[PDB]
């Protein structure tokens, strides 16, 4: 059996100063594969606009401490990049991913129904 | 226990910053003497004050929005119930169940 | 050259009235229950510093084990002579969210050489790491993506480990207690993108939780005892 | 392989009840289990060789699925999804004459394997599309779980009914062919045999079947008898209570396999007490079979693969369960 | 054993007469049926037309009106009790032996033995200081041989098989045949 | 009357049985095509999960007009069993039109036969160029 | 009688063992017959 | 005393001959290298093949002409559900909620009060069978026969709605198909 | 069952009108003993030829001509 | 010393289980791999250990087997654990199992015990 492309093998991190390196190794892989991610699921926006976005979600996370929690971020996003790059997602979730969208105010809401 | 494991759960944010879930233990049946449904603690989510159920105009179906509204987790002690709700960062509130106060029984309180 | 018999018209026994003998069925697993007493505590006086307890219930052993005692006991039950235990015939996981880790994750072994089933159980959370015996046993590489999937459970040393199940970028970890039966989200064909999208739930009939309906008495009572009388704590002698 | 998998359900269950079925129900369930055996086999290898590019052969057995599948609709109402094997017995018990209709089946069904095998076993062109292509070794097919024709085909002897008897198998005489070579040919004639073997077995349960009691005579588990229902009380408690909160089961948890037509099936169920299972794994014996699939297929060509997929039997119902 | 049968013994429709003659001519194997079901056998009393009158079987030990008390053949309710066995029980039945072959001192002086195993005891310091025929005697087998798995069925042997007994493909073809033996 | 091979699920082995020689479909000039290039009529056979819709609506579009759209079972119609599932689409409507529904777990081979045979009745009620004539 | 069961006797014996018998002359015969057609063959060919 | 001592087993022994014989080498052959030539070169099994299919070409078919023909069905057979009354005409059900719990898929929605007589009856019975997995349990718990399943399958419909029977659809579907049903009921309730 | 002689003695029995009418919709020429008729006016027969196959022997003569249902 | 010593023989009549071939020298090469499985226990395990005293008991019991049986099949049906061929595959796994076994220092107090709600299912301790 042999693994396949873009495959890594599950590891947990017990130093904090290693697992940022693999973070930042990963980082690059996602702005490096922009354009292919582009060309594979024929995106109506540029490699620009997808970079931007990679790195919007990465930022999410930045302030995470717990070492555990980080091991497992680490891993979701390596198997959220495997599925990219192996075109193994379909056009239409990758185009969802991207059509991502001042909030109403206490009288707006309650004349609606509010939640 | 402090750990925020809900990152990486996978549950949407609106279980944290809208749903409230009760932490309670069953009150016995007014109608039945068994007991045995309140020796166990259980989680469930407060109704939506809107969407919660309304009426599917076409064959009177309840229909609804809230996806925790069949959702009861069940518990074999308090803490354990507690530690569940704070791992998962939800907001919650614990009912304390009611305990009956013990009053003697005999048949000579018939006659005295 | 003679006609088939029409077998609607040949003559039926006549029976009275049936017996049938009553007992209970735990009665024919006796050798069994002694047996697997015996190989449970061979495994353990082997590996004192690895197997936590075991039990025995009819024809099936349990070992119950630590997460960093998963790979020396699944190594000392496949390559042992006694124990050859060459087939991981299934890898699962069961969620108790009471306990402070949460899933108990379980390994079934079947040993063709003696005709023989063993499980190893171990525990894990929602973030501590699980040995991966993919070295050991190839086949529980699949087996250990399904748990993943649906529990999220961190197998580490994995060469190849995502979803098996759920659909591509799928949020959540469906066999998990409090993630609900029906989901988050569904999807529809929407006329304007020309697509199919992911949108928030709405059921047109909500599920009704007919499970309230519980019994509030006990159905069966504390059970009856099957240990064998050599394996029972010995009451000492009376007073003089 | 409907009926196949509720025994192995009602099988767990039951042993978790601390009951078991009576003798006559027992051999219901092996006559139907190996009617199931045979129905599966029609379905997998004439399938497989439909995919080579045998055509008819698939269509003169499922002709026989047609009468093996109005035995299902005859004692159940329903041609495949049959529930009629349940924890504790069968739903109901055998209309008069099925024994009449499956033995006359059976003096038939023998031409219909010989015929079948006129077009396979001996022709040079399906030796050439099986000989030599997917070989597994007996080595790797127990590290990879495979199980059933794919574990037997690689020389290991090996079978649930004869490593852990259950449902009257005990009762009946049948032998289990075993491969030498590991590839798709040796695993098409053990197929073969198993159809013989199967129906070697269903005449033996026409002629032992007893008389008695399908179901446990216990109503708190097995509903009462519709006519015993309208007329005793206890009857009409027991009937209510069993359609609308069920039975519960003692707190535990099993592993029960059987030998199903694919393979190994088993299914790890966990009980809280209660009346509703707390966890139920299924295990797939064509899951472990694919997942195999990738160290078996690497080298061959794309034909190859077709024919290695059909040598699995794949039901992906069973896979993505 | 399951010979070939001739073709007027299966319950198929067959040929007649000249008809019948030209069929033993040009088939292969003529014994074969032709899979049609017998018009006039076959299902002739449809399920719904049977005038077989059903009557629910009972047994008597556990169907009957007297003699028949519930609890006594209540089965669900005495399931086996779940026990597992830790380090600790484990070196008290290895020290002080079981309950059928009992090694504990009698009286108040074997309470107290009982009692060292009501907390923690680690089984590698109890076999680290036990006497050994204890070891090869009661955690060990035969004197020492280790224990081997146990078979879910002791009856499950075979024996090798020739082509005029099980009447499967001959020795040519690579596949072997077990019987029960 | 030429469907596409789309077994999804139990459904499809009616599905098979159609064909098979007790009821031969063939004799109707019924044939199954692989390809959805040479199919005018998708019979939806099984059950379509969250993960197939996609894959099941790319299908559809490439099927050249006119084209037919079949709902077998109580998955494809409603998602029967698996309609409070987490992944299974409730009915095979919400990505395509259907024109037609079979009832049943699974539909008999004679119900899917009898759903045929509506569906033709309604092809044989078709005034495609008399439309174009008087109504437009 | 008030259930389904076999006959008293039981069923006849039914055929589950594989009935392939060979069929056709020796491989010799059908050589010697193809010899034979191409020797004749020829013979027809020459004359015209 | 058993094979502990080696740490063998009787499952772990192999019987005799187990063991595979030699394989055969080119001299060893029973046929004569021509007579495995002539069965070779002049395609021996393959017209053995062409022959059997052959046979099946002067056989009578399998197939029946449906829908002037039609397929065998018995009195357990489910299919389209019907709601049934009493030979006065009352309906048979009282309302008594057991189909609506049962039922695997949730396909049965029950409203209920008493009605304007005093009876216990049912005011709404809905039955979703795009829903229904037409298993038969809610006929199997009715302890009036109220709700049953004829032999009915010849009623699919243009559109989904169709499919969602309410207490006046299922009621003309009992009064229809009530001789259908009694056929079924006289032989199939002695085993019930 | 598919010899052309059942479909001679179906065509004769039948006669042309009614013969024709099963080689619009039937795509057999069939014969039998009437059984009975509906409320709707359909007519139901059964066969008594010895060649015809198990599942054959009891067929409808619909009303309609170039539509069945 | 370097004693390299054939375990899976690659090549050779089939022994009925694929991939699994015959062995130009059965006896001698499981007399050597018994001889050093026994040498292995008494320099790396300590003498109160389960294991060691349950692996020696046996593995003389097969070397004494290998060692009075010219005969093949006499020497499989003492045994009763597979055919030679299989029988030197389990030598070489318990073999590299006491090297394990050494290395984890199997025999020593329980590494990681149970939290006290570990194995407790539905309020019932285990
Ligand atoms: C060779 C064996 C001898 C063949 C028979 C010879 C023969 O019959 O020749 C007759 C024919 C007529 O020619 P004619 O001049 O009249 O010969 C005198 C006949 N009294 O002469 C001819 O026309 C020759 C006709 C062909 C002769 C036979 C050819 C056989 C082909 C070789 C077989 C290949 C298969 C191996
Ligand atoms: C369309 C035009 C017609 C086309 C078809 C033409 C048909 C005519 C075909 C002519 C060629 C056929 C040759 C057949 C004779 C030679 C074959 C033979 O006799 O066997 C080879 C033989 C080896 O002996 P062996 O076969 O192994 O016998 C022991 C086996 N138990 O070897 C020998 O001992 C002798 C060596 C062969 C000498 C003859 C050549
Ligand atoms: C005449 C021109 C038309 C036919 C040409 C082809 C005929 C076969 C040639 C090779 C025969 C061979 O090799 O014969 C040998 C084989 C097998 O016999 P075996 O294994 O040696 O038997 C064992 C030893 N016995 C003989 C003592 C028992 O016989 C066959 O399988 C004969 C096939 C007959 C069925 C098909 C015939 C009609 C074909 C369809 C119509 C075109
Ligand atoms: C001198 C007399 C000349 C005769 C002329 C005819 C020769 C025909 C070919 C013979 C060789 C052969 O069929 O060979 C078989 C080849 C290659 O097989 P292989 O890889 O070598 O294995 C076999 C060798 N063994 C056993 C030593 C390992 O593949 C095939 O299965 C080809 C199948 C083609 C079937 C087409 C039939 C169509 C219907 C025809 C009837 C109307
Ligand atoms: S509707 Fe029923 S038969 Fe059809 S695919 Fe779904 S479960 Fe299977
Ligand atoms: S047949 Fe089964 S699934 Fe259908 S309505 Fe009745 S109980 Fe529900
Ligand atoms: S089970 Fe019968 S009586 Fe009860 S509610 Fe359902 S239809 Fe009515």
């Amino acid at each position: 059996t042999n693994p396949t492309a873009f495959a890594q093998t599950t590891r947990y991190v017990k130093d904090s100063t290693e697992m940022r390196t693999l973070v930042l190794n990963l980082y690059r892989r996602y702005l490096r594969h922009s354009r292919g991610f582009v060309n594979n699921y024929n995106l109506d926006i540029p490699a620009s606009q997808v970079r931007t976005k990679i790195r919007q979600e990465f930022e999410r996370q930045r302030f995470v401490k717990d070492l555990p929690l980080k091991n497992v971020l680490y891993m979701k996003a390596q198997m959220e990049f495997q599925e990219l790059v192996n075109f193994w997602k379909q056009q239409c979730h990758v185009m969802q991913y991207f059509e991502s969208i001042k909030g109403d105010s206490f009288v707006q809401k309650f004349l609606k129904g509010a939640q | 226990t402090d750990l925020a494991k809900e990152l990486v759960s996978g549950a949407p944010k609106e279980l944290i910053t809208e749903r409230v879930a009760r932490i309670y233990q069953e009150a016995k049946a007014a109608t039945q003497s068994g007991q045995h449904n309140t020796e166990t603690w259980k989680i469930d989510w407060d109704i939506l004050n809107k969407g919660n159920r309304w009426e599917n105009d076409l064959m009177g179906y309840q229909s609804s929005s809230d996806y925790m509204q069949g959702t009861i987790l069940k518990f074999d002690t308090r803490e354990g119930a507690i530690r569940f709700a704070k791992g998962q960062g939800w907001d919650y509130y614990i009912q304390e169940p009611k305990v009956r106060r013990f009053v003697k029984k005999d048949y000579s309180a018939n006659f005295y | 050259e003679e006609p088939l018999p029409v077998l609607r018209d040949l003559p039926r026994p006549e029976y009275g009235e049936l017996h049938a003998p009553v007992y209970n069925p735990a009665e024919k697993y006796k050798e069994q229950i002694e047996e697997l007493h015996k190989f449970g505590r061979y495994i353990m006086g082997c590996l004192p510093k690895f197997v936590q307890q075991f039990s025995v219930w009819k024809d099936e052993l349990v070992i119950y084990v630590a997460p960093s005692a998963l790979t020396q006991v699944a190594t000392f039950l496949k390559d042992h002579t006694s124990a050859q235990f060459k087939a991981c015939m299934d890898v699962t996981a069961a969620d108790y969210p009471t306990r402070t880790n949460r899933f108990d994750v379980v390994y079934n072994l079947l040993s063709v050489r003696h005709n023989s089933r063993i499980r190893i159980k171990t525990y894990a959370s929602e973030v501590s790491p699980v040995p991966s015996v993919v070295p050991l046993f190839q086949g529980a590489n699949w087996f250990e993506r399904e748990t993943y999937d649906l529990f999220g459970i961190f197998f580490e040393g994995h060469p190849d480990l995502r979803r098996i199940m759920t659909d591509y970028g799928f949020q959540g970890h469906p066999l998990r207690k409090d993630f609900p039966t029906t989901g988050y989200t569904e999807v529809r064909y929407d006329a304007e993108k020309r697509r199919v999208v992911y949108e928030p739930l709405e059921l047109t009939q909500a599920w009704r939780n007919f499970t309230v309906g519980s019994s509030v008495w006990e159905q069966v009572g504390d059970g009856k005892d099957f240990t064998p009388e050599s394996f029972k704590l010995p009451t000492p002698a009376p007073d003089p | 392989s409907m009926m196949t998998n509720e025994q192995v359900f009602s099988l767990a269950v039951e042993k978790l009840l601390n009951l078991e079925v009576p003798e006559r129900g027992q051999y219901i369930r092996t006559l139907f289990g190996e009617i199931t055996r045979v129905l599966n086999h029609l379905m997998s290898v004439l399938s497989h060789a439909m995919d080579v590019g045998a055509l008819t052969p698939f269509l003169w057995g499922f002709e026989e699925r047609e009468k093996l599948m109005e035995f299902y609709e005859r004692v159940s109402g329903a041609r495949l999804h049959s529930a009629y094997v349940r924890p504790g017995g069968v739903s109901q018990d055998l209309p008069a004459g099925l024994l009449d209709d499956i033995y006359m089946w059976a003096t038939q069904f023998g031409d219909r394997l010989d015929e079948t095998e006129e077009l396979l076993t001996d022709s040079r062109i399906w030796k050439q599309r099986t000989i030599g292509i997917g070989e597994v070794t007996a080595e790797d097919a127990l590290n990879y779980g495979l199980s059933g024709v794919m574990l037997r085909g690689s020389g290991v002897p090996f079978d649930i009914r004869k490593s852990q008897p259950y449902d009257a198998y005990d009762k009946v005489d049948f032998d289990i062919a075993v491969g030498t070579k590991g590839d798709c040919y040796d695993r098409y004639l053990i197929r073969m045999t198993e159809f013989r073997q199967s129906l070697r077995i269903i005449e033996q349960c026409c002629n032992q079947m007893p008389p008695g009691p399908v179901k446990v005579e216990d109503f708190k588990v097995a509903p009462p008898p519709r006519a015993l229902m309208k007329e005793d009380m206890e009857a009409l408690i027991h009937h209510f209570l069993l359609y609308t909160k069920g039975y519960a089961v003692p707190a535990g948890e099993t592993y029960t396999a059987i030998e199903a037509p694919k393979g190994e099936m088993a299914v790890y169920v966990v009980s809280d007490g209660s009346e509703r299972p707390y966890r139920c794994k299924i295990r797939a014996p064509g899951f472990a079979h694919l997942g195999a699939f990738d160290h078996i297929a690497r080298g061959h060509f794309l034909p190859d693969a077709v024919a290695i997929i059909g040598t699995m039997d794949l039901v992906f119902g069973e896979v993505d369960r | 054993s399951g010979g070939p049968v001739p073709v007027f013994k299966k319950y198929t429709t067959g040929s007649k007469g000249i008809w019948e003659k030209i069929r033993q001519l040009l088939t292969l194997v003529p014994n074969r049926s032709t899979g049609n079901p017998l018009v006039k056998n076959y299902r002739v009393p449809p399920p719904g037309s049977q005038t077989l009158k059903y009557k629910d079987p009972v047994t008597i030990p556990a169907g009957d009106i007297v003699k028949n008390q519930y609890y006594d053949r209540d089965h669900r309710r005495n399931y086996p009790r779940l026990v597992a066995f830790d380090q600790t029980k484990v070196s008290g039945l290895l020290t002080l032996g079981s309950a059928q072959n009992p090694r504990i001192s009698v009286g108040e002086k074997g309470q107290k033995e009982l009692a060292v195993f009501d907390q923690s005891v680690s089984l590698s310091s109890t076999l680290a200081t036990i006497d050994p025929k204890v070891v090869k005697s009661e955690l060990l087998a035969e004197g020492g041989s280790p224990v081997v798995a146990p078979s879910l069925n002791k009856k499950m042997k075979f024996r090798l098989t020739e082509e005029s007994e099980h009447g499967m493909y001959p020795e040519d073809y690579p596949i072997r045949i077990f019987a029960q033996n | 009357f030429w469907p596409m091979t789309f077994g999804l699920a139990c459904c499809a082995v009616e599905m098979m049985h159609v064909s098979a020689p007790r009821y031969d479909q063939d004799r109707l000039g019924i044939i199954f095509r692989a390809s959805p290039r040479q199919s005018d009529i998708m019979i939806v056979a099984g059950t379509v999960t969250n993960k197939m819709a996609p894959a099941l609506r790319q299908v559809y579009d490439q099927m050249p007009y006119p084209r037919w759209v079949i709902s077998m079972g109580s998955c494809a119609n409603g998602g029967g069993y698996y309609h409070y599932s987490y992944s299974v689409v409730r009915g095979v409507d919400r990505i395509v039109p259907v024109d037609i529904y079979v009832p049943g777990c699974p539909p008999t081979s004679e119900a899917l036969m009898y759903g045929v045979f509506q569906l033709q009745k309604k092809m044989m009620d078709g005034q495609t160029h008399r439309m174009w004539y008087r109504s437009y | 009688a008030t259930q389904d069961l076999p006959p008293i006797s039981g069923y006849a014996p039914i055929q589950w063992k594989r009935n392939l018998p060979s069929r056709g002359f020796r491989p010799v015969i059908w050589f010697l017959g193809l010899c034979t057609a191409t020797g004749y063959g020829f013979y027809q060919i020459s004359l015209a | 005393p058993t094979l502990a001592l080696t740490s063998g087993s009787i499952q772990g022994t192999h019987p005799e001959g187990f063991r595979l014989p030699r394989p055969k080498t080119w001299e060893e052959s029973s046929e004569s290298a021509l007579s495995k030539a002539t069965k070779w070169y002049l395609l021996s099994e393959i017209f053995r093949g062409l022959y059997i299919t052959l046979e099946m070409y002067f056989r009578a078919p399998y197939t029946i002409y449906y829908p002037f023909e039609k397929g065998p069905v018995s009195p357990r057979f489910r299919g389209e559900h019907a709601l049934r009354r009493y030979p006065s005409g009352e309906e048979r059900c009282i309302a008594c909620k057991l189909c609506e719990a049962v039922c695997p898929a949730q396909a049965i929605t029950i409203e209920a009060e008493e009605r304007i007589d005093g009876s216990r009856r049912t005011y709404k019975y809905d039955i979703d069978m795009t829903k229904c997995i037409y298993c038969g349990y809610c006929q199997e718990s009715c302890p009036v026969d109220a709700i049953v399943e004829t032999p009915n399958v010849e009623y699919a419909t243009e559109t989904r709605e169709e499919l969602l029977y309410n207490k006046e659809k299922l009621l003309a579907n009992g009064d229809k198909w009530e001789q259908e049903i009694q056929y079924a009921l006289d032989a199939d309730a002695p085993y019930r | 069952s598919s010899s052309i002689q059942r479909t001679l003695r179906n065509l004769w029995k039948n006669g042309f009108k009614k013969s024709f009418k099963q080689l619009q919709g039937y795509n057999d020429i069939k014969s039998g003993r009437l059984v009975g008729t509906d409320s709707f006016g359909n007519k139901f027969y059964e066969v008594d030829d010895p060649v015809e196959i198990h599942m054959r022997t009891r067929f409808v003569e619909y009303t309609g001509f170039w539509r069945q249902d | 010393q370097a004693q390299e010593i054939l375990i899976k023989a690659n090549k050779g009549n089939p022994t009925g289980l694929t991939g699994l071939f015959q062995h130009p020298s059965p006896r001698p090469t499981l007399i050597t791999l018994y001889k050093a499985t026994l040498k292995n226990l008494e320099e790396k395990i300590p003498k109160e250990s389960v294991y060691r005293t349950a692996v020696e008991a046996f593995t003389k019991e097969r070397l004494s087997i290998v060692e009075n049986n010219e005969i093949i099949e006499d020497i499989e049906k003492k045994i009763g654990s597979g055919l030679v061929e299989e029988l030197i595959v389990q030598a070489n796994e318990e073999y590299d199992l006491i090297d394990k076994m050494a290395e984890w220092k199997a025999w020593e107090e329980l590494e990681e015990k149970p939290l006290d709600d570990q194995w407790t299912y539905f309020g019932k301790k285990l």
